[PDB]
């Protein structure tokens, strides 16, 4: 493995202790929007689109929530 | 974990062993369908407790520099503190064609050992959608006071120990998700809240969980309530005279792109 | 394509670098160590500093002695010693990290506290180019560190696919109310890329210094602890961009304790700082010619 990563492991092992990754990743898209975009931007999508994107990552949606602005999901695994 | 899927953005939270880096294609076709351009794509995670069992491109930073880069090759990867301790991974891609206006917000919390007292509630030996039972322990931990009746939230309470919680209110947003263990305590948090002053929402997080240490990470844009405060000299919340039972132990300021500016700080409690 | 191995956590750094881990791509190491209290300029001797140099593969060449300090020049490296502090500069091809126990062994056998320490390289290519041993490097740079230091921690200062710099820092400083441990040092590092073969070093007060290296395409390495120097950083680097004239430009200006906005014809690339635990900060930047 590559140096950096070597380090942060070492790091993890000082602290490792005989386990659930707890930390997070985190993936933001924003868009640009131009003459054609829909007035919803990606809200027009219904819950199906966004049921298909959670199964490529092998997850399912629990909850749901939506709002004029937002619309919310919890994830599990 | 959690989707926030906003008029013009998507923000995928996920932790354990996720691949998350796998929907990036569905992604951009759910922007090209409602005839969007993607013009900001960021990747970031708090360092891996336990990195030796992620999978796929997330065994490794060099992995997830690499597959990000094949469908974003100009984007740039960044390391903030340090790297055999707390510190975040950040890659962020931008294609910025036509000048806008930045005014959004970003705070993100990561707390570790939580206290032994509140870890009890977290436990459960049955799954609890949103109901009765979880506004039990909304009350009985404090998510209450971080969380009151002017945001629309729905959580859930795993088996036999976890809790996740979404909330909304306008256009912001609100999650929490908790590892109750005692070898493995840690709680997150994060919202887009604009603010002059994080400080009162921070220090009601530390309240429930009141952690051995934690680390807070801020996105400044220079359109922001906090970017005008913050470019002038002004306090933002962070500032270690907020936090008296803790020493800050490292702290980082990036320019990551030109106008937008990222604060990273680690504190861990005195003894 | 992979499967779960059960194996044992390395013990120490050095378990961890053999068993789980084009040439250099950095452009220079710089070596540093502080002390507790400051050093008789003669108790360490040229010959013990030089068999510490041997280590690296470095033989000494020339060496002066001045007002406050002792400077020794080999064939890729140049130490400059004072009563607050040692520090060596060298090209890539010099494995430094080599010298990190002999120089920590030399202190300890002239009763020489070692309370702050820093190990710094600068960086062209990515660590993460698979064709190139830089990442097999920094590892072994990391074991000596960290085995020497176990309370130091590596950072890196800069995007990891451009212009940056990956130092290690120790900072065991005895900051105690009681204690006589100022600081109020002055560090400023230019690094010129692809300028249009030397070491040299100017004293002009007792205990400070100008240093310059210029090796290879063609670079400039720049340092400077004058107080002076840190009243008007803008006029130094001027004349060095001027002299030299580079591509890219990389500044790291130190804000001690008791203690970069524009440069001509060079746009912004990256620009941060890291502020330590103990008060000080490490401020960088880097640029590119417009
Ligand atoms: N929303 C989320 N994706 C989320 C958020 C916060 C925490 C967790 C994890 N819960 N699980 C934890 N904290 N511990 N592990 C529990 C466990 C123990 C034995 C077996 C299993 C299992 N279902 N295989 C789980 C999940």
């Amino acid at each position: 493995k590559d140096s950096l990563s070597l380090m942060a492991m070492w790091g993890s092992i000082a602290r490792f202790d005989p386990s659930f990754e707890g930390p997070e990743k985190r993936l933001e898209v924003i868009m640009r929007v131009v003459d054609g975009t829909h007035v919803s931007g990606l809200l027009a999508h219904d819950d199906d689109v966004w049921q298909k994107v959670i199964d490529a990552i092998c997850a399912h949606i629990v909850s749901r929530e939506f709002n004029e602005y937002i619309r919310s999901y919890v994830l599990s695994e | 974990x959690s989707l926030f899927v906003m008029k013009d953005r998507v923000i995928l939270i996920t932790c354990g062993t996720i691949t998350l880096l796998n929907c990036v294609p569905l992604i951009c076709e759910a922007v090209s369908t409602v005839c969007g351009e993607v013009e900001w794509v960021s990747f970031m995670h708090k360092n891996y407790s336990f990195p030796w069992e992620q999978k796929g491109p997330h065994l490794s930073m060099a992995e997830e520099f690499k597959t990000l880069r094949s469908h974003f090759p100009s984007g740039q990867p960044f390391i903030f503190g340090p790297i055999d301790s707390d510190h975040y991974f950040l890659y962020f891609h931008s294609d910025v064609v036509q000048p806008s206006c930045s005014d959004d917000a970003q705070l993100s919390m990561t707390m570790y050992g939580l206290d032994r007292n509140q870890t009890k509630h977290w436990y459960s030996d049955k799954m609890l959608p949103t109901g009765p039972e979880t506004a039990v322990i909304r009350e009985a931990t404090g998510l209450s006071e971080v969380v009151d009746d002017s945001w629309i939230l729905h959580d859930l309470q795993y088996e036999p120990c976890g809790y996740s919680i979404n909330a909304i209110r306008g256009s912001e947003y609100q999650t929490i998700h908790i590892t109750p263990e005692e070898h493995c305590s840690f709680a997150s948090y994060e919202t887009n809240t604009c603010a002059l002053n994080y400080s009162k929402c921070i220090c009601g997080v530390l309240r429930v969980f009141d952690p051995e240490r934690f680390s807070v990470i801020v996105f400044i844009d220079p359109d922001s309530a906090v970017g005008k405060s913050y470019h002038s000299g002004g306090t933002i919340g962070v500032e270690p005279e907020y936090y008296p039972n803790y020493e800050a132990h490292h702290r980082t300021v990036n320019e990551y792109t030109p106008g937008h500016w990222v604060l990273k700080v680690n504190y861990v409690k005195r003894a | 394509t992979r499967i779960n191995q059960q194996t044992e956590c390395p013990s120490s750094v050095h378990d961890l670098v053999s068993c789980w881990g084009s040439t250099d791509s950095g452009l220079e190491k710089r070596f540093e160590l502080n002390f507790a209290q400051p050093v008789d300029i003669g108790t360490v001797t040229v010959k013990q500093l030089a068999s510490v140099m041997e280590r690296a593969g470095e033989s000494l060449r020339q060496n002066s002695a001045e007002l406050g300090i002792h400077t020794l020049k080999f064939d890729r490296s140049l130490l400059v010693f004072t009563a607050k502090q040692i520090v060596v500069r060298s090209s890539v091809s010099v494995m430094l990290h080599e010298a990190v126990h002999p120089m920590l062994e030399l202190m300890r056998s002239h009763n020489i506290i070692v309370d702050w320490a820093s190990f710094m390289r600068v960086n062209y290519g990515s660590p993460w180019d698979m064709t190139s041993e830089t990442s097999d490097i920094m590892a072994h740079e990391y074991a000596e560190l960290k085995s020497a230091f176990p309370t130091g921690h590596p950072y890196l200062a800069g995007p990891v696919d451009r212009d940056h710099c990956f130092y290690f820092v120790y900072d065991g400083i005895d900051r105690d109310p009681s204690s006589c441990r100022r600081e109020n040092d002055v560090q400023i590092n230019v690094y010129m890329y692809n300028v249009q073969e030397q070491q040299l070093l100017v004293s002009h007060c007792a205990g400070e210094y100008e240093t310059l290296r210029v090796s290879t395409h063609p670079f400039a390495s720049f340092e400077t602890n004058a107080v002076s120097a840190a009243s008007d950083i803008t006029k130094i680097v001027n004349g060095l961009l001027k002299k030299f004239y580079p591509e890219r430009v990389l500044l790291v200006l130190l804000q001690d304790r008791d203690a970069m906005d524009r440069l001509e014809g060079f746009t912004v690339v990256h620009r941060g700082a890291n502020h330590f635990g103990g008060g000080y900060v490490f401020h960088q930047a880097t640029y590119a010619r417009s």
